[PDB]
């Protein structure tokens, strides 16, 4: 089973903050 | 209240090092939890919320999987103010214990997910939320469920580490903090909720990581 098929979505670029 | 460097390295540190599962509770007090409540409350009133998604949509819909309903949010929009003063107490934890949490080197997080289970016995399946190398490597959320009974309302998270002899239960109880490691060390669910379940959830990453997965999405792999 691929697993990124039950895993949670996020934004894979243009989203990320930096500390 | 513990200053932000002695609840770091003193306790966050130690328990993610040793068990993976790290819970803070009563993280901001009563009059703060209640107002990130009624921000989130008013996000939900005002129809902002649309359905969880997944890494990899197929033919499944994303609700047999995930019965939940999102919005993302940076901290900075009007009427989010509160939500935003969470993230960075959250980030100003992060900062305290990095360089200290496994090999990791958090450079950065997601927004905040704000998410919300309208009962109904809606929950989300057994996942891991980084199963594949995205760059999440510590999953951070805050519960904000006044009055939750869990033994008639369910919404439990149920984690299950990796090696250990015993399950975590975690109550989405309000005010409770919970750190865990994304990957596939804390494959996890969340029970059916038969009450509205509210939690504000970021992932932070590690920079090795979180630059190749960009390669990969960039190069389309
Ligand atoms: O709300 C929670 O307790 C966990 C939610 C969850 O597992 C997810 O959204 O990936
Ligand atoms: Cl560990
Ligand atoms: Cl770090
Ligand atoms: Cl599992
Ligand atoms: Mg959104
Ligand atoms: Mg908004
Ligand atoms: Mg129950
Ligand atoms: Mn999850």
């Amino acid at each position: 089973l691929d697993l990124e098929t039950l895993a949670p979505y996020i934004p894979m670029d243009g989203e990320d903050f930096q500390l | 209240p513990l200053p932000a460097l002695k609840l770091a390295l003193e306790y966050i540190v130690p328990c993610m090092n040793k068990h993976g599962i790290c819970v803070v509770d009563d993280f901001l007090g009563k009059e703060t939890g209640q107002q990130i409540g009624d921000e989130v409350r008013a996000l939900h009133d005002t129809g902002k919320f649309t359905d969880g998604q997944l890494v990899s949509q197929k033919s499944d819909s994303s609700k047999d999987i995930r019965g939940d309903k999102i919005t993302w949010i940076e901290g900075k929009e009007p009427g989010c103010e509160t939500i935003g003063l969470l993230m960075s107490s959250m980030d100003d934890l992060i900062r305290h214990c990095n360089g200290k949490l496994g090999s990791y080197k958090i450079n950065g997080r997601t927004k905040a997910m704000v998410a919300c289970y309208p009962g109904n016995g809606t929950g989300y399946v057994r996942h891991v939320d980084n199963p594949n190398g995205d760059g999440r490597c510590v999953t951070c959320i805050y519960y904000l469920n006044k009055d939750w009974d869990a033994k008639v309302s369910g919404g439990i998270l149920r984690i299950f580490p990796e090696g250990k002899a015993q399950f975590a239960d975690i109550e989405p109880k309000f005010d409770r903090l919970l750190f865990f490691w994304s990957d596939r060390r804390n494959p996890h669910e969340v029970q059916p909720a038969y009450a509205t379940r509210y939690a504000i959830t970021v992932w932070y990453f590690d920079a090795d990581e979180r630059a190749r997965a960009k390669v990969k999405y960039l190069t389309g792999e």
